[PDB]
């Protein structure tokens, strides 16, 4: 009953990890999308990142 | 290549008018045309069928008072134009309109023919240098100097919420409703 117990935690902890990490680790590292939840503009960015630098200053 | 533009505030209530680097608006009047309904009888009376600003402030009972935009939305494009012909009139700024270019503030989630149409005038009737159009809520934090931060703006047209970060505005969070001051 100890190993029953202890090892149904182990295998149960390591599915929670499989979602834990989707949310957590996996999108720490990289995320779906910036904070502002939209895709990045190449061609607003270009002329923006000029603009931001002297706006934001 | 120009002296120093003009920025121009198209505020739903009063239009704040000056030139960048200004501390304040030098040019704050009303945004309605007022149209004289009595007859003239009597010669030396009152000249024109058009009053803006301060000479319709204090002529108000005459006139007939008609508001050309309502939620920051033009309905009426002849009295838009005829208002900003008079930005650039003997009375506010004295200035002509294609040596300075021109700032102008739509409010957020506006239509595209809106921007358009503004584009035209300024270009084709004013032929100014250049047109730039900002966003309410992003230069409200600017003049506050802070780069984050949610702009809650409750004007006379219409009341809106634009969460913006590092200056740039979260086009999915925008929130805006039609009661406003008027
Ligand atoms: N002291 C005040 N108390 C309450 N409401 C006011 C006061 N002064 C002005 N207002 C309201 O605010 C309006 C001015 O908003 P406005 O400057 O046109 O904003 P925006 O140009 O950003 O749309 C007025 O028409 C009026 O309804």
């Amino acid at each position: 009953k100890i190993i029953e117990n202890a090892e149904n935690e182990y295998q149960t902890a390591i599915s929670e990890n499989y979602q834990t990490m989707s949310d957590t680790t996996f999108k720490a590292l990289r995320r779906q999308l910036p904070v502002t939840r939209t895709k990045i503009d190449w061609n607003k960015i270009l002329s923006y990142k000029i603009g931001k630098e002297m706006q934001n200053a | 290549i120009a002296n120093q533009p003009v920025v121009i505030d198209n505020g739903s209530g009063v239009i704040k008018a000056g030139f960048a680097g200004d501390q304040i608006p030098k040019y704050c009047f009303p945004n309605y045309v007022g149209r004289p309904k009595h007859v003239r009888v009597m010669a030396g009376a009152l000249e024109g069928d058009i009053f803006i600003g301060p000479k319709a402030e204090e002529h108000r009972g005459l006139l007939s008072i008609r508001y050309p935009m309502e939620h920051g939305i033009v309905k009426d494009w002849n009295d838009m134009e005829r208002i900003w012909q008079y930005v650039y009139s003997k009375d506010q700024l004295q200035t002509f309109s294609e040596e300075h270019p021109v700032l102008l503030t739509e409010a957020p989630l506006n239509p595209r023919k809106n921007r358009e149409r503004a584009a035209e005038v300024f270009f084709e009737t004013f032929n100014v240098p250049a047109l730039f159009i900002s966003m309410q809520a992003v230069l409200s934090l600017y003049a506050t100097g802070r780069t984050t931060g949610v702009v809650l703006d409750s004007g006379d047209g219409v009341t809106h919420a634009v969460p913006i970060y590092e200056g740039f505005a979260m086009p999915h969070s925008i929130m805006r409703i039609d009661i406003a001051g008027r």
